[PDB]
């Protein structure tokens, strides 16, 4: 593997430095599987990367499936990853933030964790906001800021980003600093059908009149 | 009158002095009298406020 | 306009071939204040194309605002016609021998000599005639590339688009799958870049962006055609101006084939990212910063104004999308304009375009307008009924007059 090894390690290094979305993600899963099959003694620091990738995909949601990892995880030296997974699956922001700021010399010092903690913290906030927004019809923005533990401007930016992404169905009232969600549905199909009928009648009448000459 | 009616397709509340600058009517009083005549004839749906000198377009 | 960042050495090294002289003369005659570098480059490399009449005219005008070497021009003309006659003799003996490879080589060298000398139409007609004598797939692809390049030089893109389409469709439906996303040689990428340049010159920005976005960096550089930086710029600007949010995210933001292409243009990458994440003030500021350098391009100078207007209108429409009642002071601050200018722009947009809103110039607030379907349908149906009744009465009268035979005679 003289050429293949060099090419694959180069791809890995710029994908670690940059992280080009799904291609870098697949490279990361394949590399992590390779280092799990071959690099057995490196699991002590590989488990953090494994759980991070688990919360990035948020599809497997089975990091505790391996029963062999539990006895080594219950050791209190390394449990921040496990409690982060439990908080992330539970979808609660306060526990996540408290654990992140309380835990020291384990998380905030690693650039490969720091560069991806932003999306990790944003996903739970987005999900909690989406769950919160369901029952209300017109809800204040300061209330959302109180619930999500972020400033008003951050809440407005998050709401704008979610509305543009068609994940939240509603519109922001800036003057009164609230947002109103559309819950009422009217029968617009009847009026659309009437409009189509009117247009067809107009065209048909014009043609019938123009026939005579 | 056509220009004044077109002013209702974009605006909700327009100052009289400001409005008599897009229709080239040269005067807030002239614009006010034009709006009053148009309301009386039923061509437009609007109200006049003399305290603020502003015409509000309803179109409902 | 003092620009130190525009490095003429790298700008010249990016291209090669004939396009270099037209690009240099365009930047020279649209951009002053390049005296020392322009003089050095001209003195070192102006000797090509054996055409210095307009060149001397322009430099004489420049000198009078702020020559002909008979021996040198005679020597260049003599060796040019000597090699032309030699190539004629080689073509004659090759056609006498009647060998397909010999005649193909003959047309290849004739096309090369015509490109060097500056004659294009005769080469194009010769290649079109020689098309029927080319039978191999590689030979027909080579002649397609040659006709494409001469047509690009001659600036007739509508004629060349059919050639690109035929070259794409002839070989087993674009190589069926595409040969594992192109093979070692970069021919599909060249076809895509030529088609994108033609579409851009024909004022179809969406098609130009869609063609240029498929270019792969495996092509490395194409000195005859546009540079990698240029294709990145064109495919970024057209995509920003035409693609909507979903298409932009799917094809530019997330695609793992154009990011490394945008790595050559950090300014364009930042522009598109800030447009995506709603940093309109910064995006517009850097767009205005880059406009001055963009105006000196060759194939993008005419379209700069239209592209910028489309981008700004798209930003204005996307800003008001999530809001039902927006404050015009914040909007004016975010779009680098005064409240009056923003009001005028908003009026122009509301009258025709996609914004459905009403301005309130007392409190300076833009309110979204929701139209009820019931009243609108009732109004339109009643209007249609009135028109129908009027037309029916009119045609009844027309039938009466036609039956009675009423018409205007000459006396």
């Amino acid at each position: 593997p003289l050429i293949m090894g060099v090419i694959r390690e180069c791809g890995g290094k710029m994908h670690l430095r940059e992280g080009e979305f799904e291609k870098a993600h697949t490279d990361f899963f394949e590399a992590f599987k390779n280092y799990d099959e071959s690099g057995s003694p490196r699991r002590t620091t590989c488990l953090k990367y494994l759980v991070l990738a688990n919360m990035l995909m948020k599809s497997g949601i089975n990091p505790f499936d391996s029963q062999e990892a539990k006895p080594y995880k219950n050791d209190p030296e390394i449990l921040a990853m496990t409690n982060l997974v439990s908080a992330y699956q539970n979808n609660d922001i306060t526990e996540f933030e408290k654990i992140l700021k309380t835990n020291h010399s384990n998380i905030m010092d690693d650039p490969f964790i720091r560069e991806h903690i932003e999306e990790l913290l944003r996903n739970i906030r987005t999900q909690v906001l989406i769950k919160l927004i369901k029952p209300y019809t017109r809800i204040h923005i300061p209330f959302i800021s109180k619930e999500l533990n972020i400033d008003v401007a951050d809440v407005e930016s998050l709401l704008v980003q979610c509305i543009l992404d068609n994940t939240i169905h509603g519109r922001i009232d800036q003057v009164n600093q609230l947002l109103e969600l559309d819950h009422q549905k009217r029968g617009g199909a009847r009026y659309t059908a009437l409009d189509k009928w009117t247009n067809q009648l107009n065209s048909l009448n014009q043609a019938v009149v123009s026939k005579l000459a | 009158k056509k220009n004044i009616q077109r002013l209702t397709k974009t605006f909700l509340t327009l100052s009289l002095q400001d409005m008599a600058s897009r229709v080239q009517l040269s005067g807030p009083q002239e614009a006010e009298k034009y709006v009053l005549h148009m309301i009386e004839d039923g061509e437009i749906f609007a109200s006049i406020n003399q305290k603020d000198g502003m015409v509000s377009f309803h179109d409902n | 306009v003092e620009n130190p960042s525009l490095d003429l050495e790298q700008y010249a090294a990016s291209y090669s071939g004939l396009m270099r002289i037209e690009r240099l003369q365009f930047i020279a005659d649209h951009c002053p204040t390049l005296r020392v570098e322009a003089l050095k480059m001209a003195l070192s490399f102006v000797q090509r194309t054996f055409n210095v009449d307009m060149y001397e005219e322009i430099h004489r005008k420049l000198s009078e605002a702020t020559a002909l070497d008979t021996a040198w021009v005679e020597a260049t003309r003599k060796k040019a016609l000597l090699k032309l006659e030699k190539l004629d003799t080689d073509l004659k003996n090759y056609k006498g021998n009647s060998i397909k490879e010999s005649i193909r080589r003959g047309h290849d060298d004739l096309g090369d000599h015509y490109l060097d000398c500056g004659d294009l139409s005769n080469a194009l007609k010769c290649y079109s005639r020689a098309r029927d004598y080319c039978t191999s797939a590689k030979h027909v692809i080579n002649m397609c590339l040659n006709v494409i390049k001469v047509s690009v030089y001659l600036q007739n893109w509508s004629h060349v688009l059919s050639y690109v389409s035929k070259a794409e469709s002839t070989p087993e439906i674009a190589e069926q799958r595409g040969e594992r996303d192109s093979q070692t040689q970069a021919i599909l990428t060249k076809l895509k870049c030529a088609a994108g340049l033609a579409e851009l010159a024909a004022r179809k920005y969406k098609q130009a962006a869609k063609c240029l976005l498929l270019a792969s960096f495996d092509h490395c550089d194409f000195p005859e055609l546009l540079s990698p930086s240029n294709v990145a710029i064109y495919g970024g600007l057209c995509a920003l101006a035409t693609f909507d949010r979903q298409e932009l995210q799917r094809n530019v933001i997330s695609s793992s084939s154009f990011k490394l292409f945008l790595e050559l243009e950090p300014q364009v990458r930042d522009i598109i990212f800030k447009f995506y994440e709603s940093k309109y003030a910064s995006c517009l500021k850097m767009l205005d910063e880059m406009k001055d350098n963009l105006l000196l391009d060759m194939y993008l100078a005419p379209h700069v104004r239209t592209l910028y207007t489309q981008i700004r209108n798209r930003a204005l429409i996307q800003y008001f999308s999530p809001y039902v009642s927006a404050d015009m002071h914040r909007m004016a601050a975010a779009f680098n304009t005064t409240v009056a200018a923003l009001e005028d722009e908003l009026t122009q947009l509301i009258l025709e375009g996609l914004i459905s809103a009403r301005v309130d110039s007392h409190s300076k607030i833009l309110y979204a307008r929701d139209v009820d379907q019931r009243s609108t349908t009732f109004e339109k149906s009643l209007l249609m009924g009135k028109e129908f009744q009027r037309r029916a009465k009119a045609m009844m009268l027309r039938a009466a007059v036609l039956r009675n035979q009423i018409h205007v005679k000459s006396p």
